[PDB]
């Protein structure tokens, strides 16, 4: 509306924007084994698929990308792009060489031969699936029979299960085979999240420490805003974290030194504007709730009800016109004036 | 020779590593159940094994864990010795009834053989108890210890006790059986075995972050009521 | 969540609406009247104790015995959740309370429809057992024995609040029923709703943009269904203790700016005065 | 005022599109085919069929008092037109005549 | 009268289908895959609550 009467009205909000940005990737760097993975020339037939884990390394996929023009790249519960900036607990590499027209049967919920006699892919899973074409090197002219897969199986496979117990089939790859049948060199990576603390993260580098100041903080993949403060907390020399009632993040361990650090959310609250009709003045008065004066008419007053800005503290007293807080009124007198209210007259 | 006791409220241990203080909270995962049979020796690893002992003498060094215990198989074989720990899971051909010579390793094992894991550290041991918590889950393998003194008692001593944890081995591999270790002449030896089984327990913190106290929620009604009321 | 729609200014209004009407249900029930009247310096009043409810100047906060066993008795920044402080603050009711103690001492019931008249106390008293069927010598001939009773009478009563522990659960309620509502509503942020995790921050900082917002989506409808249970709730509450609030007021009109007839209304007997 | 407030909310509610590629139904109709009709058509039923709920609950919550507000007044005009009352300050302030 | 019928629309409410193949669990889970088992379930969870 154009037309504004007197009366006090809550309008938006505020909060305290951030400064800089810090960052605590600790020192450590590494090589993963990712060229041994790759480029092996061994490649294990997909009943007795290979099984290696990673771990306390630098993970670098750009490798990934040079190695060669994927047929698939396919990531299920991470966008492939943005694979450079995770940090895992783990990652789990399943190596071996499937036929061609298989390669869409290794999905989670779905079924075929592979998927319920030889390798069973639970429907939670969080990894990414690649493969890529083989004929040039695992195709024999005469056939390569070195690859079997499990045809019969009375009962199907459970998740991550191998076994090793005619139902055995011998693959045959030869040149002349057309698309669909050439073999394909298949890898799949498992991740897993929220355990002890990641390891294979080294893409980015470090900052300093900065304290009493809403700044941004990044503690090992911990992202967040806040301020960052000295700490009283005797922690055990095995907890990195922190709770509270509220189940949210209070205090941090930094990983260079053993100090603990505590964590508070920079400063808001709500706004409120005071004012008299438009038909009498155009003048306003603001109140920050529950804040207090310095975090913040060239007048400022400080109330239980937080902070007032643009009125000017009579010690008289009359009744109440604007109520504000805590038996504090405002009222226009020219100019606005806060006072506290009167009971009555005395007798 | 077998025998049978009481467990009481022994057996608890920090489920995670996250700090907390003055709070309740409740917690789900495999615990000794309060008040159960723990067998007394003079052996299934099941879904967890919790081991206590108070001998002085430190014949007791070292357990063997395996599914088939032969050299087919990895096998775990934790050496406990005066100055370091040797944690292996090499495929070793498991002797019929191991132990120290005292320090030739023959007699527990023939040879050595492929494998991949190794670990050397400070060993594991230090009126004395000693309680020590066994699971194996998701690829891992963890150990809990914790040493409190005890009064002469023939059975377990009566109070509260936490267990911090102590290694965390990514070792992830099919064990089903255990034995124990043990360095010798003739003796005796003396210790306890009990068996965790999935529970939902209310774990009590301290304005110093250790736990105090805790209720499990399927021994009794009263006890159901407390969790409900949290 | 700009997609959804005004939900957001309907939960504003309904709060902003209950604010004041709790301000109001204060305002209507303890501002009876308009003079603030004192007692005289001398406390005789014919045998009469008053100074178990009359305030003590002695302690900063001039509240009476009854008032400070009361008040230590009861006993008790979030997400976007805020807590306002009341319009008059505990200082002012006490006046009201003692303003309307000394009215009805120095004067019955006459301040209450009009002008402030003087009158002995035990002349008020005669007139209060003439209102319910007792002569005026009735009293007149057993004064003192009256006011002892009456004075056993106020003494016993911070005994018996004090030895029974449940004597004011209609006042924790309020205080319970609003603790819980409140860390229920906190404690609904850390539910997934079928979704990958419960922080925005970790999903879009793991995803790419087009995929995010099937996640988002329901987490949003999840809080926005929270915020809607609570606003519900509170309103459904706040009309309860509006009745409450009438209900007290008419009590206060009634029982002590006048002598009631009505059974059972001002305790059980023969009302003289509260 | 209330009454208009809650009419008006109402009725504009019905242009949100609620995660929808169009608020019209005859648009999605006459562009989409029908097995690709029923998933945008879902998100507008459950919005619309959330906002009269909404509405319908206030209006239970308002009646309520307008129910109150009704009884003390009858209440009000039995006792103090049909008769003279001796209740304080309920048929106004000073010593009640007559209503 | 009042708590018979709601009690009554309450009891009748559980044969809705809430835009899924079925109302009962059993067939759902029985003749479709869990990927499609986990979605279909969620409009009669949500309707039900
Ligand atoms: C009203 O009652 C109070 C409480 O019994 C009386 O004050 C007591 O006076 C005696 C004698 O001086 C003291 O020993 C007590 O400690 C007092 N009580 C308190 C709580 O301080 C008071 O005397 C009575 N009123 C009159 C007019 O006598
Ligand atoms: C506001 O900050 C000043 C700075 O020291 C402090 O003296 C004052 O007590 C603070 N006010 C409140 C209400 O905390
Ligand atoms: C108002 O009251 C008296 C005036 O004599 C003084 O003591 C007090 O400080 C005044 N308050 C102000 C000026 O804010
Ligand atoms: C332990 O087992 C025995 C038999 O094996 C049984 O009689 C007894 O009740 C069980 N519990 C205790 C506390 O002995
Ligand atoms: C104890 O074990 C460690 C670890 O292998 C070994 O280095 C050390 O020599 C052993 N001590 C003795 C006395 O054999
Ligand atoms: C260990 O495993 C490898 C891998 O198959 C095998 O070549 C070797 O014979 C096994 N035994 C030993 C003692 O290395
Ligand atoms: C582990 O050992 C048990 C006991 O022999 C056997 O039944 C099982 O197949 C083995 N493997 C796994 C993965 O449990
Ligand atoms: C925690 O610290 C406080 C203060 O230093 C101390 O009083 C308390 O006993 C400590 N808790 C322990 C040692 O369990």
């Amino acid at each position: 509306s154009f037309t504004v009467e007197k009366g006090i009205y809550q309008t938006s909000n505020f909060r305290v924007q951030p400064t800089e940005s810090i960052v605590r990737f600790p020192n450590i760097t590494n090589l993963c084994p990712f060229h041994e993975v790759f480029n092996a020339t061994t490649f294990a037939s997909v009943y007795a698929w290979n099984r290696k884990r990673i771990s306390n390394c630098v993970a670098d996929y750009s490798v990934i990308y040079n190695f060669a023009p994927f047929f698939a790249f396919k990531c299920y519960g991470v966008s492939p792009t943005k694979l450079n900036d995770l940090c895992f607990t783990n990652v789990y590499a399943d190596s071996f060489v499937i036929r061609g027209n298989e390669v869409s049967q290794i999905a989670p919920g779905q079924t075929g031969n592979i998927a319920d006699y030889n390798y069973k892919l639970p429907d939670d899973f969080t990894g990414c699936v690649i493969a890529w074409n083989s004929n040039k090197l695992d195709s024999k002219p005469s056939g390569n029979y070195n690859y079997l897969y499990r045809l019969f199986r009375k009962s199907k496979l459970k998740p991550f299960e191998r076994d090793i117990s005619s139902p055995l089939q011998s693959y045959g790859f030869r040149p002349t085979y057309g698309v669909g049948h050439q073999p394909y060199r298949v890898v799949v990576l498992s991740f897993e999240l929220l355990h002890a603390p990641a390891t294979v993260c080294g893409p980015k580098k470090s900052t300093n420490l900065v304290k009493n100041k809403c700044v941004n903080f990044n503690f090992n993949g911990l992202t967040g805003t806040g301020v960052l403060t000295e700490s009283n907390k005797k922690f055990l020399p095995f907890q990195q974290f922190g709770r509270d009632i509220a189940d949210t993040t209070d205090a941090v361990r930094d990983p260079q030194t053993l100090e603990i650090l505590d964590i508070t959310p920079c400063s808001f609250g709500g706004v409120s504007v005071i004012t008299p009709g438009t038909n009498t003045s155009n003048q306003v008065a603001v109140l920050y709730q529950g804040v207090n004066c310095t975090e913040v008419g060239s007048n400022v007053f400080q109330t239980r009800a937080g902070c007032l800005i643009g009125a000017e503290y009579v010690n008289n007293s009359y009744e109440c016109d604007i109520p504000i807080g805590a038996g504090i009124c405002a009222s226009y007198q020219q100019s606005i004036i806060a006072y506290t209210m009167s009971l009555g007259a005395e007798n | 020779t077998q025998s049978y006791t009481n467990s009481f409220t022994r057996g608890v241990y920090y489920p995670d590593k996250v700090f907390r203080s003055s709070v309740l909270h409740s917690t789900q995962d495999l615990f000794l159940p309060f008040f159960s049979n723990v067998t007394w020796f003079h052996l299934p690893f099941n879904d967890g094994v919790y081991f206590a002992s108070t001998e002085k003498s430190n014949i007791i060094r070292g357990w063997i864990f395996g599914t088939t215990l032969d050299s087919k198989t990895q096998s775990l074989l934790i050496v406990n010795n005066a100055t370091n720990v040797v944690i292996k899971v090499c495929e070793f051909q498991f002797c019929n009834d191991p132990f120290l010579d005292v320090e030739s390793e023959f007699r527990v094992y023939s040879s050595a053989n492929n494998c991949t894991f190794e670990y050397v550290s400070q060993p594991f041991l230090m009126k004395n108890l000693r309680e020590f918590v066994f699971k194996n889950i998701d690829g891992y393998f963890k150990i809990y210890s914790k040493h409190t003194p005890i009064n002469l008692e023939r059975d377990l001593p009566q109070g509260f006790s936490a267990l911090e944890p102590l290694v965390d081995l990514p070792i992830g591999i099919n064990i089903t059986r255990f034995q124990t270790l043990l360095a010798l002449t003739a003796g005796a030896a003396a210790y306890y075995v009990g068996y965790l089984q999935p529970r939902t327990f209310l774990l009590k913190y301290n304005e110093n972050g250790t736990i105090t106290d805790a209720v499990d929620c399927a021994l009794d009604p009263l006890s159901e009521t407390k969790c409900t009321l949290k | 969540l700009l997609q959804y729609g005004s939900f957001c200014t309907q939960l504003k209004r309904a709060l902003t609406g209950i604010a004041v009407e709790q301000d109001k249900n204060t305002q209507e029930v303890f501002a009876q009247v308009k003079q603030i009247y004192k007692t005289p310096p001398i406390k005789y009043f014919g045998g009469f104790n008053f100074s178990q409810i009359l305030p003590d100047p002695s302690k900063p906060s001039k509240r009476s015995p009854i008032e400070d066993l009361l008040f230590n008795k009861v006993t008790l920044k979030f997400n976007g959740l805020t807590v306002l402080p009341p319009l008059l603050t505990d200082e002012m009711i006490a006046q009201y309370t003692s303003a309307l103690l000394a009215g009805t001492i120095t004067s019955g019931w006459t301040f209450g429809a009009g002008p402030a008249l003087q009158i002995p106390f035990p002349m008020q008293m005669a007139y209060r057992f003439n209102g319910i069927g007792v002569t005026q010598n009735v009293l007149y001939e057993n004064q003192k024995l009256i006011a002892n009773q009456f004075n056993s009478a106020i003494g016993k009563i911070q005994d018996s609040l004090s030895s029974t522990p449940s004597a004011l659960g209609k006042l924790q309620d309020v205080v319970n029923h609003n603790a819980q509502a409140l860390n229920t509503l906190v404690k609904q942020l850390s539910s997934k709703f079928g979704a990958i995790s419960s922080v925005l921050n970790d999903i879009l900082s793991r995803l790419d943009p087009p995929e995010a917002e099937v996640q988002i989506d329901r987490l949003i409808t999840g809080r926005l269904q929270s915020l809607q249970t609570y606003v519900t709730q509170q309103l459904i509450r706040a009309a309860e203790i509006r009745a409450s609030a009438n209900l007290a007021a008419t009590k206060m009109s009634e029982c002590v700016l006048g002598q009631s007839k009505r059974v059972d209304f001002c305790g059980k007997g023969y009302h003289l005065m509260s």
